[PDB]
């Protein structure tokens, strides 16, 4: 599984 | 409450009726669900990740239930591999990291 | 302290004598950093998320300072987008998520 959820509004 | 971080703090979501298992990430700006229907208006964004980009759908004012608070805000819909809670939503439901 | 989400999380941390800033997330298993040189030995990883994966490099045992916490654990060094602590060392430092 991936494990790192990281995100960015453009 | 009060959760612990030894497991993925994962939380059940309400949104049209569906129940859906979600991430509550303070590391996301915003809130991503997994590829799905929603009504009316929406524009194309494209959001960064730890592995590259994608291309969502921006939905406004959709009202969600998260653990038994009843928020309303902004939904991207696309490819992310886990529905994902963000800042946008947490700061609705005074959710705050404590250490 | 209790810390908001009305903007990233970002906290000063250090390691091996150099200060870095460093995004508290808890949707993130594992905790990544920039590329750095490191001491001692390393496996390489494949780490997933929103865009797919990238490759790091693991390190064990590591000490890292996170707003005045020393704690020491596994770092992962490689091409993220920016510095991430992880539950891995969330849950050193002692953080709960509370609302």
């Amino acid at each position: 599984r991936p494990g790192n959820f990281f995100q960015s509004r453009p | 409450p009060q959760i612990t971080l030894w497991k993925r703090p994962l939380v059940t979501i309400r949104i049209g009726g569906q129940l859906k298992e979600a991430l509550l990430n303070t590391g996301a700006d915003d809130t991503v669900l997994e590829e799905m229907n929603l009504p009316g208006k929406w524009k194309p964004k494209m959001i960064g990740g730890v592995g590259g980009f994608i291309k969502v759908r921006q939905y406004d004012q959709i009202p969600i239930e998260i653990c038994g608070h009843k928020v309303i805000g902004t939904v991207l819909v696309g490819p992310t591999p886990v529905n994902i809670i963000g800042r946008n939503l947490l700061t609705q439901i005074g959710c705050t990291l404590n250490f």
